[PDB]
C-alpha cells in the first residue's frame, strides 16, 4: 500500500529464468514488481547519502575593500609600485593619469598609477566533493500483504528498509512471511560523483557539475585553506573606476548570492544541514525472487460474509483499491476475489494484492486490482450473502497503449541507455537496444551538452527541415528521426 | 557573472525539479520578447538584412531568428 | 516499548513562564514529530502545536502562536513547550503526543493514527 | 472550530450507543484524518479510532467509527463497564492544524 | 535639486510566516486567509493524494503555499525636472600667474 | 535575472567612463569562448548545420557565428 | 448525498468606501493603502492634470 497513492509508479511484470529481473530505482517513482508465483512488492529510493564530503573549493559571493593605497609616477617614468603588491590579499590595478605642473610633476604626461586594496570575504560557499564509494542508497521493500502495520508499537512489522553502499551493493531484505529478497545492486553506475560537486551556499545546497563549479567567475580559494588571505579572482568581485583621467579607485561589487541563484538554475536541490541528502537520481538493481514465496497458499477460501469498510476508490493508475473485513469463520482464510461480468461468465481484471488473505477476523484487508476498461464487477466472497461490487474504467486501451509509449521514452529521456534496464528480464534484443542506445547517446550528449532547451528545439527543427528538404531517402529519415527526437527532448528537458 | 553561466545543459538532470525551473524555462523568451517590443527599430533592420543575405526563405528566417534572440543577448 | 514521559506538575504565577518537557524513549526522536495538546480542568483536549525533531520545525495554533515556544533535545531525545506570560486560563494539563514524519524527513502531511502514544501528562496552574 | 460533540451520552450495558462529530468542510467533511480518543479520569487520551473507521491494535473490536459528509460517528456494541470513559473527536484540518470536539462522556447506568 | 521618488526596487527580501492549505482531488481549491492580504506570495499547485494522506479519492489534491514577503534592501529610483538642474562653471583666464 | 538585462544600448554614453567599461567590454566574448572550449560537439555540429543551410560562405559563416554565439547566451 | 460545494459565484455585490488617490504626471503611479488587501477591487487610470 505504500507505493499507491504515488503518481509516479511504475509496474514491473515478469521474472527471467532465474527468478530475477533488473529494475531501476528513483527518487520520486516507485516500482511495484508482480511475478508469476511470487508475492507483489513495492520497491521506493527513499534516501541517497554522501559521507565524509571534502572541500575543493570556497568561492566568493560577498566581499569588502578596507585598505585602499595608490602611488602615482610621472610620465616617462614607468608604471609605480606599492608594497602590497607583492600581497595576495590585496587586489591591485594600473593605470594612467594626466600630469603635468599641476599635478607636481613637471613633464605633462600620461603618468602611471597604481592603486591596492585588501580583499576580505564576507561570505562564501563551499564546493565539497565526495568520493563515489561513500555514496550510500536506502531503500524501502513493502509486500502488498493487504494489510497495516498496526498501531501497536510493542510489535512493528511491514517496514523493511536496505541500505546500499558501493562496497556493500548486494543485500538481502527478510520480509516477514514471504521469505527474503535479494537486491543486487549498481551504486558506481547510477551518478559519477567524481563529475558533481556538493555546493552549499547560505543553508542551502544543490549538485552541480564540477567543471561547471570549477569555470565560476567568483573568487575561490584552493579548499585547504584555513584563513583565506589568498583568493584567486579577486578582480572578478571588484572594479577598478578611472572616470577621465583624474584618480583611479577599487569598489566590490555587492553580494552575488541572487546571482548565484540565476546561475544554478538546472541545477538540482540537495540537503547539506544535517548530512548531505541527496532526494535524486536514480538506482540499477536486479531484484532476486527466488527466494520470495507467497504468504498464507495453504490456506483455504474463506466461505464466508464480508464488508466494505474502505470503498472502492481508483487510484492514478487504472487499478482500483477496496478495503473489505471479513466476518465469519475460518479467519486464516484465502478471500475470493474475482473481477467478472456481470453474468460472471469471463474473469476481467486480474487482481495486484496478489493471494488476499485474512490473518485476524477484526482485522480489514484492503485489495488492490486492475479492471478492464469499461464496465467491471468486483466480486467478494461465496454465495451466502457475497457482495459483488459495479465499477467502470473510464479509460481506452489504446489510450493505454498511447500512455505507456510515453511513460517510456520518457524514461529513456530522463535514463537514457539506463531505461533499458528498468524492467529487463536479460534477453538479446535489450543488450542490442542497449548498445545502439550507448552508441547513440554519446553522440547526442557531445553534440548537445550545454544547450537550453529553445536551442534543442531550434536545432530539432532545422534539423527535421533538412531532412525533409533531402534527395536521399536514406538520409531524409535518418535526419527526420533525429529532427523529431531531438524536439521531443529539447520539449521534455528541463526538469 | 555567474547569472550568466546557470548550468543548463550539464545533463545530471533527473524527474525531481531542478531549482528555479518553472521560471528559467521561458523567461528568456520572455526577456528577448521584451527586448524586441522595447526596440523596434533594430528587428526591422534585422529582417531587411536577412531577406538580404538569406537567398530561399528557409536561409532567411534562421537567421532573422538568429540575429533577433543574439541582439540582446549579445549585450 | 514507546514510553512518552513528561516533566512533573509546577505551580506558576500569572505573568510567569513555564517550560514543560517530554521524553521520546523506545523510538527513534529524530524520525517522529511531537505534538502538544493542553486539556483544561474537565475541558475538550485542545492541540497547540507541533516540532519536527528531524529538523525543528514547527506549526503553532493561531491561539498560542505568540506564547508558545516548542524546541526539541535531539540529545536527549527530548522536546520542550515553553509557554510564556501565563494566565489564570493556563492551568491545564499538557500532553504530548506523536506522529511519525515522512521518509523524506518533512513532516506536513500526519499518519492517520496520529497522536497514537501520549504522555502521562503534566499540570500546571497559576 | 471546535468539533462539535453531544456534552454527555449514556446507554444500558450490553446496548450500542453512538456519538456524533460534526465538523466543517475543511476537518471533518473533507479528509478522513478522523481520530477518536477515549479518556479514563485522570489518564492520558487513548486513541480509540483513526481513519474514521481503523482502530488501534490493541483496541476492542467493538469500537465502530463512521463518517457521512460532515459528521463522523462513533459506536459502541458491548457497552461494558470499562467503556464508561470521555470520548474526544479530532480531525486534521485543510490549514494543517489538529480540532478536537467538545468530548462526550459515556455513562453505562 | 530636489528629485522625485518613482519607484523603489526591493534587491533583498525574506519570507516568513509560511502556511499551506490542502484539498482533496476535485474538490477545487484550498483558501488561505493569507492570500487576502497582498503581503502575502502565495502560489496554488497540484500534490499526489490518496488514503495514505487522509483523502478519499486519488488524483491530484490542490495545495497553496502562502509565505510573507518582507522587503530589507530597496533600490530607489529618483527622477528630476530639468528646471533644478544647477551647472557649475569655471573660467580661468590665461594670466600667466605662478601657479 | 537583472544580470541579463544590463543597461548597454541605451544611448546615453558620454565621454566620462561607464560602471564596468573595462570588466564588461570583452565578457561576453570571453563567455563565448570559453563555452565553445567546453562544448566542442555543438561548435562541430553548428559548422555541419550553416555548411548545409548556407549556399555561399557568407551565410554559411553568419548562421555559424550566430549560432555559436546564441548557444550560450541561452544557455 | 451529502454533496461537497466545489465553488461559490457572486451574483449580486456591491462597492463601499471608495478611496482614490493621484500623482503628478511622469511621476509614477498613485498608491492607495486598500490596494494592499484584496477585498478592495482597484483599478489604474490616467487622468490629464
Ligand atoms: C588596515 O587599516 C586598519 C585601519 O582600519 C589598520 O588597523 C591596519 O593595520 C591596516 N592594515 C594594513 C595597512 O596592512
Ligand atoms: C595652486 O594654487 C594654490 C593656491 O593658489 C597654491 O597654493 C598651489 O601651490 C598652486 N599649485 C598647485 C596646487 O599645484
Ligand atoms: C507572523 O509571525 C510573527 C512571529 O514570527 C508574528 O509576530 C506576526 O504577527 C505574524 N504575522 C501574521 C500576519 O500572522
Ligand atoms: C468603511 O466605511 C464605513 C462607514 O461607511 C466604516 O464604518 C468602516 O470602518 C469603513 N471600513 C474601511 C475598511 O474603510
Amino acid at each position: 500500500m505504500r507505493c499507491i497513492g504515488i503518481s509516479n509508479r511504475d509496474f514491473v511484470e515478469g521474472v527471467s529464468g532465474g527468478s530475477w529481473v533488473d529494475i531501476v530505482l528513483e527518487h520520486g517513482s516507485c516500482v511495484t514488481t508482480m511475478a508469476k508465483n511470487k508475492p507483489t512488492l513495492d520497491f521506493e529510493l527513499i534516501k541517497t547519502e554522501a559521507k565524509h564530503p571534502a572541500t575543493l573549493r570556497k568561492y566568493c559571493i560577498e566581499a569588502k575593500l578596507t585598505n585602499t593605497t595608490t602611488a602615482s609616477r610621472c610620465p616617462t617614468q614607468g608604471e609605480p609600485s606599492l608594497n602590497e603588491e607583492q600581497d595576495k590579499r590585496f587586489v591591485c590595478k594600473h593605470s594612467m593619469v594626466d600630469r603635468g605642473w599641476g599635478n607636481g610633476c613637471g613633464l605633462f604626461g600620461k603618468g602611471g598609477i597604481v592603486t591596492c586594496a585588501m580583499f576580505t570575504c564576507k561570505k562564501n560557499m563551499e564546493g565539497k566533493i565526495v568520493q563515489p564509494e561513500n555514496l550510500e542508497y536506502t531503500i524501502v521493500i513493502t509486500p502488498h500483504s493487504g494489510e497495516e502495520n498496526a498501531v501497536g508499537n510493542d510489535t512493528g512489522k511491514h517496514g523493511k528498509e536496505i541500505k546500499v553502499t558501493p562496497q556493500s551493493s548486494i543485500t538481502e531484505a527478510e520480509l516477514t512471511g514471504y521469505g527474503t529478497v535479494t537486491m543486487e545492486c549498481s551504486p558506481r553506475t547510477g551518478l559519477d560523483f567524481n563529475e558533481m560537486v556538493l555546493l552549499q551556499m547560505e543553508n542551502k545546497a544543490w549538485l552541480v557539475h564540477r567543471q561547471w563549479f570549477l569555470d565560476l567567475p567568483l573568487p575561490w580559494l584552493p579548499g585547504a585553506d584555513t584563513q583565506g588571505s589568498n583568493w584567486i579572482q579577486k578582480e572578478t568581485l571588484v572594479t577598478f573606476k578611472n572616470p577621465h583621467a583624474k584618480k583611479q579607485d577599487v569598489v566590490v561589487l555587492g553580494s552575488q548570492e541572487g546571482a548565484m541563484h540565476t546561475a544554478l538554475t538546472g541545477a538540482t536541490e540537495i540537503q547539506m544541514s544535517s548530512g548531505n541528502l541527496l532526494f535524486t537520481g536514480h538506482l540499477k538493481c536486479r531484484l532476486r525472487m527466488d527466494k520470495l514465496q507467497l504468504k498464507g497458499m495453504s490456506y483455504s477460501m474463506c466461505t464466508g460474509k464480508f464488508k466494505v469498510v474502505k470503498e472502492i476508490a481508483e487510484t492514478q493508475h487504472g487499478t482500483i483499491v477496496i478495503r473489505v473485513q471479513y466476518e465469519g469463520d475460518g479467519s486464516p482464510c484465502k478471500i475470493p476475489f474475482e473481477i467478472m461480468d456481470l453474468e460472471k461468465r469471463h474473469v476481467l481484471g486480474r487482481l495486484i494484492t496478489v493471494n488476499p488473505i485474512v490473518t485476524e477476523k477484526d482485522s480489514p484487508v484492503n485489495i488492490e486490482a486492475e479492471p478492464p476498461f469499461g464496465d467491471s464487477y468486483i466480486i467478494i466472497g461465496v454465495e451466502p450473502g457475497q457482495l459483488k461490487l459495479s465499477w467502470f474504467k473510464k479509460g481506452s486501451s489504446i489510450g493505454q497503449m498511447f500512455e505507456t509509449t510515453m511513460r517510456g521514452a520518457k524514461r529513456m529521456a530522463i535514463l537514457g541507455d539506463t531505461a533499458w534496464d528498468f524492467g529487463s528480464l536479460g534477453g538479446v534484443f535489450t543488450s542490442i537496444g542497449k548498445a545502439l542506445h550507448q552508441v547513440f547517446g554519446a553522440i547526442y550528449g557531445a553534440a548537445f551538452s550545454g544547450v537550453s532547451w529553445t536551442m534543442k528545439i531550434l536545432i530539432g527543427v532545422v534539423i527535421t527541415w533538412i531532412g525533409m528538404n533531402s534527395r536521399s531517402t536514406s538520409l531524409s529519415v535518418s535526419l527526420v528521426l533525429v529532427g523529431v527526437v531531438t524536439l521531443y527532448l529539447g520539449v521534455m528537458v528541463q526538469a | 557573472s555567474v547569472a550568466l553561466v546557470p548550468h543548463v545543459g550539464m545533463g545530471l538532470e533527473t524527474r525531481t525539479e531542478t531549482w528555479m525551473s518553472s521560471e528559467g524555462a521561458w523567461k528568456h523568451a520572455q526577456r528577448i520578447e521584451t527586448w524586441v517590443l522595447r526596440h523596434p527599430g533594430f528587428t526591422i533592420m534585422a529582417a531587411i538584412l536577412a531577406y538580404t543575405i538569406g537567398t530561399t526563405y528557409f536561409q532567411r528566417v534562421l537567421i532573422f531568428i538568429l540575429l533577433t534572440a543574439v541582439a540582446p543577448s549579445m549585450t | 516499548e514507546v514510553q512518552l514521559v513528561e516533566s512533573g506538575a509546577e505551580v506558576k504565577k500569572p505573568g510567569a513562564s513555564v517550560k514543560v518537557s517530554c521524553k521520546a524513549s523506545g523510538y527513534t526522536f529524530t524520525s517522529y514529530a511531537m505534538h502538544w495538546v493542553r486539556q483544561a480542568p474537565g475541558q475538550r483536549l485542545e492541540w497547540m502545536g507541533w516540532i519536527n525533531a528531524g529538523n525543528g520545525n514547527t506549526k503553532y495554533s493561531q491561539k498560542f502562536q505568540d506564547r508558545v515556544t516548542i524546541t526539541r533535545d535531539t540529545s536527549a531525545s527530548t522536546a520542550y513547550m515553553e509557554l510564556s506570560s501565563l494566565r489564570s486560563e493556563d492551568t491545564a494539563i499538557y500532553y504530548c503526543a506523536r506522529d511519525k514524519v515522512d521518509d523524506y524527513g518533512d513532516y506536513w502531511f500526519p499518519t492517520l493514527w496520529y497522536f497514537d502514544y501520549w504522555g502521562q501528562g503534566t499540570l500546571v496552574t497559576v | 472550530s471546535a468539533l462539535t460533540q453531544p456534552a454527555s451520552v449514556s446507554g444500558s450495558p450490553g446496548q450500542s450507543i453512538t456519538i456524533s462529530c460534526t465538523g466543517t468542510s475543511s476537518d471533518v467533511g473533507g479528509f478522513n484524518y478522523v481520530s477518536w480518543f477515549q479518556q479514563h479520569p485522570g489518564k492520558a487520551p487513548k486513541l480509540m479510532l483513526y481513519d474514521v473507521t481503523s482502530r488501534p491494535s490493541g483496541v476492542s473490536s467493538r469500537f465502530s467509527g463512521s463518517k457521512s459528509g460532515n459528521t463522523a460517528s462513533l459506536t459502541i456494541s458491548g457497552l461494558q463497564a470499562e467503556d464508561e470513559a470521555d470520548y474526544y473527536c479530532s480531525s486534521h484540518t485543510s490549514r494543517g492544524t489538529w480540532v478536537f470536539g467538545g468530548g462526550t462522556k459515556l455513562t453505562v447506568l
